[PDB]
């Protein structure tokens, strides 16, 4: 099950606002009511961010993921170096029932998907794996607005996730939500691109509407708070302008 | 003490500072995570059969406990024999995979399976390199693989060209060819089957009977170790100052119950300036305070040498309830700046003589 | 053919303290169930030739 198209998928990837968002606790410390100033990978204040209505995405230090998610149309992530068996890869899926994720070396499609049956029963994302490592299964995942921020550090990937009810229109919504810690995994993998899973109702495939944001991390200085029940309220980025 | 400290056979009248004092921790606590995820061991020395040794079964354990201490106890064991590591200090130390080699071979043949070791198996069947660590045991199996009419499953390599490498398999089936004859898949006069069926049966002797053999060795790849031993822990006390090792996290204090209220997902609090506050114990998951157990100096009130004899002792800042021969001494008194012995107090007013502290002082009259 | 003469500890329940002399040769219980004096498994001569 590996068939190309004819439709080449090409998107208007324009370029917006970055705004306030993508701020996540960077340690399982408690603190109440204080100002605390920490040296981390963030991303800056008011910076470009890619919109998207696959294309091949470096990963860089870490990646911002953003999606104004309706019906739950986005499902998986594909990440690796070579994409193939030649060297290790990570796959992650969301189905109704778990999430799954795969530490493995497979045969991607060149138009890797999951695609539903119209009950859904299809997966054909690649042809051929084997040595496979890590495997893990947990709670699934998920009108709303959801933020993921991937990270790998010292062997180590670190996934952080956060929900919100937004009823805004077209952009991201001015305001302030931290993101707390979703999963830790203790694997090493040199990932240095990643992909998107679109979930393509196969009955031919109809799933345009793939619209989410992109964004990229860099090493700086920030200022949170605390407030008394130990939850960042806000944020200041050093190296922005004077003031700051 | 005065004496010593003021390095005098005279004192003259005042109050003196001559050491310090602190509570000393009566016992040590350890906890640690609830313990679960073993390794699957059982399916592997209790497996229903066995591989064949040219066909030696591996393995893989990864992520998560295992106890080498059962397996160690163990009386079923013939040959228990770890070169790498004392089979004592599995427990402790730990690596990021292990990997099972397991097979049935002949009692004599056990020794064959070491390092800087020859034989028909040590080379044409397994190999291992002189480097190896790792532990290997062996025991019997004669009342299971051995049949009476025979036992023929089990078959080993005895012809090859060239020796085995370390951790390396061979199946191949290929006639050998001793001789200068070439054999289109045919034995003959120089060409025999590399393959030999063992014969065990239970009237077979010692040296002769089935033994079932499991190699274990430990990697050392540059991922993060997950696979050892369970980590001890203990019963959790309160109102004693303790030293305590939460989840890795050493200190001394006393534990009280505390009302902060923290988030899913942390698991020890602070205040500032790094001083760690509040733990959250892992076989419960519930909010500690922690308080540094009292300290402080004491001082010496006495009249002059010349005077008298006899002086009075004030632990600062140390509410009387723990003070321990001056355990009793005479009507003991609570001052906002500690605890004084070996005075009393009055109800009358004078001048200063001797400054205590918090607006009250001392003088001779006893 | 060998000298046996000279031997070495190689078992023992604890370190050596400075300049400190021991010569017991008793027998040394390596495992959980005790020897009770008795040479055999977990039981082993701590001196070696
Ligand atoms: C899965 O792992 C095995 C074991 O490492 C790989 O087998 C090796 O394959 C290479 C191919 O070039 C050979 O040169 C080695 O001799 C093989 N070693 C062994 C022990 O079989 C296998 O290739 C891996 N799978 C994939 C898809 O790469
Ligand atoms: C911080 O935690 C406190 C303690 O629960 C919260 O106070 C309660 O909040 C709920 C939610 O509105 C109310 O129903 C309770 O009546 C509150 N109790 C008290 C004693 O205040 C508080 O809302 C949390 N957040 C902040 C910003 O303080
Ligand atoms: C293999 O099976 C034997 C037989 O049950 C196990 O030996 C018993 O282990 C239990 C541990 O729960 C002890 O309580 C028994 O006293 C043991 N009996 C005997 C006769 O040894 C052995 O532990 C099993 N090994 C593995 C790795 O699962
Ligand atoms: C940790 O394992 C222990 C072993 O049973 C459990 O902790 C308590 O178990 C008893 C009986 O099973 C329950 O009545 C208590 O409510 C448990 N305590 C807590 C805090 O849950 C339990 O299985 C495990 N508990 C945790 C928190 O992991
Ligand atoms: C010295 O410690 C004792 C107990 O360790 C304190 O007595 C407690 O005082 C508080 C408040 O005054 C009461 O709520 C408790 O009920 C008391 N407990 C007992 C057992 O008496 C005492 O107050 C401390 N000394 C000073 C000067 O505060
Ligand atoms: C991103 O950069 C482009 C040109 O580099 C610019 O036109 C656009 O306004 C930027 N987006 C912002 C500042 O949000
Ligand atoms: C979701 O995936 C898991 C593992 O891939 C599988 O066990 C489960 O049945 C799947 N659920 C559905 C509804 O297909
Ligand atoms: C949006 O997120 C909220 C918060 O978890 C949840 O209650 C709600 O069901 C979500 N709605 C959708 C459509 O995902
Ligand atoms: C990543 O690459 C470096 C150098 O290219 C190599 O030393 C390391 O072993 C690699 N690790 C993984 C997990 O691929
Ligand atoms: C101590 O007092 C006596 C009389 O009060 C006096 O004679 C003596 O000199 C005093 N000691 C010293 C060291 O001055
Ligand atoms: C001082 O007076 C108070 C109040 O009359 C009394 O409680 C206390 O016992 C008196 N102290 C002494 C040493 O008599």
């Amino acid at each position: 099950q590996c068939v190309n198209f004819t439709n080449r998928t090409q998107l208007p990837s324009a370029y917006t606002n970055s705004f306030t968002r993508g701020v996540y606790y960077p340690d399982k410390v408690f603190r109440s009511s204080v100002l605390h100033s920490t040296q981390d990978l963030f991303l800056p204040f008011f910076s470009n961010v890619t919109w998207f209505h696959n294309p091949v995405l470096p990963f860089n230090d870490g990646v911002y993921f953003a999606s104004t998610e309706k019906s739950n149309i986005i499902r998986g992530w594909i990440f690796g170096t070579t994409l193939d068996s030649k060297t290790q890869s990570l796959l992650i899926v969301n189905n109704a029932t778990n999430v799954v994720i795969k530490v493995c070396e497979f045969q991607f499609c060149n138009y890797p998907f999951l695609g539903v049956y119209y009950m859904e029963s299809e997966f054909r994302v690649y042809s051929s794996a084997n040595n496979c490592t890590f495997e893990y299964v947990s709670q699934p995942f998920l009108k709303n607005l959801s933020e993921f921020v991937f990270k790998n550090i010292d062997g180590y990937f670190k996934i952080y996730s956060k929900h919100t009810p937004i009823n805004l229109v077209r952009d991201l919504p001015q305001g302030f939500s931290a993101l707390e810690p979703l999963v830790d995994l203790p694997i090493g993998i040199n990932i240095t691109r990643f992909q998107t899973l679109l979930a393509l109702h196969r009955s031919g495939w109809t799933a345009g509407a793939a619209a989410y944001y992109v964004g990229y991390l860099q090493p700086r200085t920030f200022l949170l708070k605390y407030n008394e029940n130990g939850t960042i309220t806000d944020a200041v980025d050093c190296a922005l302008d004077p003031l700051s | 003490e005065t004496k010593c400290t003021l390095k005098s056979f005279t004192v003259e009248k005042g109050i003196y500072q001559t050491s310090n004092f602190r509570v000393q921790p009566t016992e040590s606590i350890v906890r640690f995570p609830n313990i679960t995820n073993l390794c699957p061991f059982g399916e592997v020395f209790n497996a229903t059969r066995f591989a064949s040794v040219y066909a030696w079964n591996r393995k893989r354990i990864s992520n998560c406990v295992a106890d080498y201490s059962v397996l160690y106890n163990s009386a079923s064991f013939s040959t228990f024999k770890c070169y790498g590591v004392s089979p004592t200090k599995l427990n402790d130390l730990c690596f990021t995979n292990v990997y099972a080699d397991s097979f049935v071979i002949r009692g004599d043949e056990v020794r064959q399976i070491a390092p800087g070791q020859t034989g028909t198996i040590a080379d044409y069947n397994y190999k291992l390199p002189d480097d190896f660590t790792g532990c290997v045991i062996a025991w019997n199996s004669n009342n299971l693989d051995s049949k009476v009419g025979g036992n023929y499953n089990y078959l080993y390599r005895l012809f090859r060209k060239s020796n085995l490498k370390p951790f390396e398999r061979d199946i191949s089936t290929e006639i050998y060819q001793a001789g200068s004859t070439p054999c289109n898949g045919v034995k003959g006069f120089n060409c025999y089957f590399p393959l030999q069926s063992y014969g065990f049966q239970p009237t077979y002797g010692v040296g002769y009977q089935p033994y079932r053999v499991v190699v274990l060795s430990f990697e050392l790849l540059h991922a993060p170790a997950t696979v050892c031993g369970p980590k001890k822990s203990t019963n959790l006390v309160k109102n004693k100052c303790v030293n305590f090792n939460f989840n890795g996290l050493t200190g001394t204090g006393v534990l009280t119950e505390s009302n902060k209220k923290f988030l899913p997902f942390q698991q020890f609090g602070r205040d500032i300036a790094d001083t760690t506050d509040a733990v959250r114990d892992p076989q419960t998951l519930e909010i500690l305070d922690i308080t540094p157990c009292s300290f402080g100096g004491v001082s010496v009130i006495t009249p002059g040498t010349n005077t008298s004899n006899q002086v009075a002792v004030l632990y600062q800042g140390v509410n009387c309830t723990e003070v321990p021969v001056y355990s009793t001494g005479s009507n003991v008194f609570q001052t906002r700046a500690g605890c004084l012995i070996g005075a009393e107090y009055v109800n009358n007013s004078y001048e200063c003589d001797i400054p205590i502290g918090a607006g009250i002082c001392a003088s001779y009259q006893s």
